[PDB]
């Protein structure tokens, strides 16, 4: 399962 | 569909202890909260649960089982101003929709260290059509039931609370308009405590 | 009986040629299990092992919409960065993240990942302690404040710590019969002339799994190992691996050397003759 | 945070409004939802980001618009009596980064009618307490009474010499309809106030009852001997009686 | 930026004998940046029929990628494979070793 949370450089 | 809260109508005493159970079926769930929605007013986000296992920050406290998918809160101590509709909301990724449950409600019944069952009339400045019984401190074990009469009105018990007396006390209104008003008929539909004091 | 997951994107940019392009893998240990192309047709996150294939509708349409989401931030870092470095638009530059997990033998969280690479070299790294994060330039050190602004790490580290090692678990009891299984490598040495003088020895590691091995050349208990020659780990097409090493003596010293196959398929290390 | 409004609005089949909505946290996911009583929260339309916008579990009778990321107006063409019901504007970071928490504004409250006369705003009444209670309990109650009332559309307040009280304040959480039959049935609700009779017996204190009422514009036509509901704030006063 | 060249291997899935159904394989690695052109090659003609591997990187951040095909290999018939890269002043050809 993937993480649900990617944030930006 | 998606999320369950348990139970819509609830209640629970004053001091005591409150659970509110969820259940969801996206075992992809990642973010689980808890919010609290006071009557007439938006949901105040009270709780939120990244992990599995318990938080309790506060005087709530949040469980979390994946394995079973289940969501918990335990409210310690119960205050009247508790009084709300709890509301759970799980979701999956930052994109994905918030998935909210019927939202179970719950109800702090407020203990009355002397209880003092009464009902009173009170008229107003003539220019009004209509006199008012009210039916006042009751054990918070008792309830209103509704009115048979249609051109005859009722009221929901509502807790009114006093800061500098510690006292609190249970109520409702009765009221209409014709020439046949009685106060032991308006609260002739309940368990009125033998005890009303009924003065004229 | 260790095992992991981990998940492999990698994002270039395409100089006047329109969107970058952003390939996802998904591993559990050496088994790849799903994939995202950009490229692709389906535009959705697709499996790759057929025991990921039992996963319902709402697997997938999560794990979709999630790798859009990567793809969308990471589409986004690729110009932050170009302006972080003040790069031309006329170039190509690469972006590549990883993260994951390790379990042990008793299937327990045990590490936790998070590198971010540009253009072939770190940029930003999640420590150990998944609390604190490892800049390598003054640029990285903007996304390592703006990071430590939005709780990455706090985020991460729940993911990590939890939900990886949770499904994890569960892939490895679905795979039951492909990732639990462990191949031992079928081994045999071979040798070639190159004059009436010295000979080459080759030692040959074959249908290992997983690919976790150290093939190794000896002298009665010396080091033949300096002047010697590995070659990667290389797949075999069906989910095995082969691997080899040889060296030089004059036809003669080639009695007395020795291969130590080493590979958790194997009780004792094996030794060999020829 | 989320600010919404307007906060009440009443209307007629076939009128075009647009509900309000914005945030201060530099958010990219707004949504909206309409809480009716057998269903709970519904989402109607959502957006991830500027100049998208995607439909939601209901979004038939609404359309929706996202130039900035600051804000997000959800629009109603032509009214209908099936909108009636309350609606929450919520934000949520996104892609931004942050809590992972939404985060709902304060709602706005919508009655639609087919006929835009039934705009009855209420009739307030304050009742004096008991020489029962007084003699008793030695406190009074004062029951106030806003009534006939339409839409539901109230904020009912208690003030006592020039200032709101809410010590002894305990008006009913949602209102009745008094004709719990009507299509267009009116309401009445109901509050109390309990005080010490050494309070309520001193000559000099007033006691009036505020009832905001949310009605019709300023500039809506209008002609049958009746004045506008307009938005007015119906009172009721009191004195006490040393008797 | 980072450049790397790819370590090209030619070889089969299975001990090359002659006559049986066999897989060809040509696994490039460590190389960068990712844009890379492979081909395999059966007496000096582009093979068709030739799958690939999801791209994917190592702990160094290098990419590796497997290019297979399957064929019947004969004493004469000659396999090489082909690889680009901007590393490579010049399309590098890679024959097979039946013995690796």
């Amino acid at each position: 399962l993937l993480f649900g949370y990617p944030v930006a450089v | 569909k998606e999320v369950e809260q348990n139970s819509g109508p609830l209640s629970v005493p004053e001091g005591a202890i409150a659970s509110l159970n969820c259940t969801y079926s996206d075992r992809g769930s990642q973010s689980f909260f808890w919010y609290r929605q006071y009557s007439g007013k938006s949901p105040e986000l009270i709780m939120s649960i990244y992990s599995n296992g318990d938080k309790e920050d506060g005087r709530f406290t949040a469980q979390l089982n994946k394995a079973s998918q289940y969501v918990s809160l335990l409210i310690r101590d119960s205050q009247p101003s508790d009084s709300a509709t709890y509301l759970c909301a799980v979701t999956t990724d930052s994109w994905g929709k918030l998935q909210f449950g019927a939202g179970t409600q719950v109800v702090v019944t407020p203990d009355i260290q002397n209880p003092d069952p009464a009902v009173y009339q009170l008229r107003d400045s003539k220019s009004s059509d209509k006199s008012v019984c009210l039916f006042t401190d009751f054990d918070s074990q008792t309830n209103v039931s509704q009115s048979k009469d249609s051109d005859v009105y009722i009221t929901d018990k509502t807790v009114l609370d006093m800061r500098s007396m510690d006292f609190k006390s249970n109520s409702a209104v009765a009221w209409s308009n014709k020439s046949d008003f009685a106060c032991a008929n308006a609260f002739n539909n309940s368990i009125i405590p033998e005890d009303t004091f009924f003065p004229s | 009986g260790s095992h992991s997951m981990r998940y492999f994107f990698t994002s270039v940019s395409r100089p006047g040629r329109g969107e970058p392009r952003f390939i996802a893998v998904g591993y559990v240990d050496d088994t790849q299990f799903v994939r995202f192309d950009s490229d692709a047709a389906s535009q959705r996150m697709e499996p790759r092992a057929p025991w990921i294939e039992q996963e319902g509708p709402e697997y997938w349409d999560g794990e979709t919409r999630k790798v859009k989401a990567h793809s969308q931030t990471h589409r986004v870092d690729l110009g932050t960065l170009r302006g972080y470095y003040n790069q031309s638009e006329a170039g190509s530059h690469t972006v590549q993240r990883m993260y994951g997990c390790d379990v042990g033998s008793d299937w327990r969280f045990l590490r936790g990942y998070h590198q971010y690479a540009y253009d072939g070299k770190d940029y930003i790294a999640l420590k150990e302690d998944l609390r604190s994060w490892t800049a390598a330039d003054m640029a990285a050190q903007t996304t390592k404040h703006k990071w430590e602004a939005a709780h990455v790490a706090e985020q991460l580290r729940a993911y990590l710590e939890g939900t990886c090692v949770e499904w994890l678990r569960r892939y490895l009891e679905n795979g039951k019969e492909t990732l639990q299984r462990t191949d031992a490598p079928k081994t045999h040495m071979t040798h070639h002339a190159v004059s009436d003088h010295e000979a080459t020895l080759r030692c040959w590691a074959l249908s290992f799994y997983p690919a976790e091995i150290t093939l190794t050349w000896q002298a009665d208990g010396e080091d033949q190992t300096q002047d010697t020659e590995l070659v990667e780990t290389r797949p075999a097409g069906d989910g095995t691996f082969q691997k080899w090493a040889a060296v030089v003596v004059p036809s003669g010293q080639e009695q007395r050397y020795t291969c130590h196959v080493q590979h958790e398929g194997l009780p004792k290390p094996l030794t060999l003759r020829w | 945070g989320v600010t919404q409004t307007p906060k009440f609005q009443v209307l007629k089949t076939g009128q075009s409004m647009t509900l309000q909505c914005a945030q201060d946290m530099n958010h990219e996911y707004m949504s909206w939802y309409r809480q009716d009583p057998g269903m709970g929260l519904r989402l109607i339309h959502y957006s991830v980001g500027a100049g998208i916008t995607d439909q939601g579990e209901v979004p038939n009778g609404y359309n929706v618009s996202r130039s900035t990321t600051e804000d997000f107006p959800l629009r109603l063409l032509s009214a209908a009596p099936s909108q009636t019901s309350v609606y929450f504007c919520a934000s949520r970071p996104g892609l931004a980064g942050g809590r992972p928490e939404q985060y709902f504004g304060p709602g706005t409250r919508l009655t639609v009618t087919e006929d835009l006369k039934n705009v009855f705003p209420p009739e307030v009444a304050v009742f004096e307490p008991s020489e029962a209670e007084i003699s008793h309990t030695q406190k009074a109650t004062l029951v106030c009474l806003a009534t006939g009332f339409y839409p539901d559309h109230v904020e009912l307040s208690w003030w006592v010499n020039g200032k709101e009280v809410h010590s002894g304040v305990s008006t009913d959480p949602q209102p009745l309809k008094e004709q719990p039959a009507l299509n267009d049935s009116r309401y009445a609700l109901s509050s109390r106030l309990r005080v010490s009779a050494t309070f309520w017996q001193n000559p000099r204190n007033h006691f009036r009852c505020q009832v905001q009422f949310y009605g019709l514009s300023e500039n809506d036509e209008w002609a049958q001997d009746r004045a506008k509901p307009v938005t007015q704030i119906v009172s009721a006063e009191a004195w006490g009686r040393a008797d | 930026m980072i450049q790397r060249t790819p370590k090209i291997q030619v070889y089969s899935r299975h001990p090359a004998e002659n006559g049986k159904s066999n897989f060809l394989n040509c696994y490039v690695s460590g190389f960068h940046p990712s844009d890379i052109e492979v081909d395999l090659l059966k007496n000096g003609e582009r093979i068709e029929k030739v799958e690939h591997s999801d791209l994917s990187f190592s702990k160094d951040w290098s990419f590796y990628l497997l290019y297979y095909t399957e064929f019947t290999p004969t004493e004469k018939d000659e396999y090489a494979c082909r690889v680009n890269h901007v590393t490579l002043s010049q399309p590098k050809i890679v024959k097979w070793d039946r013995d690796m």
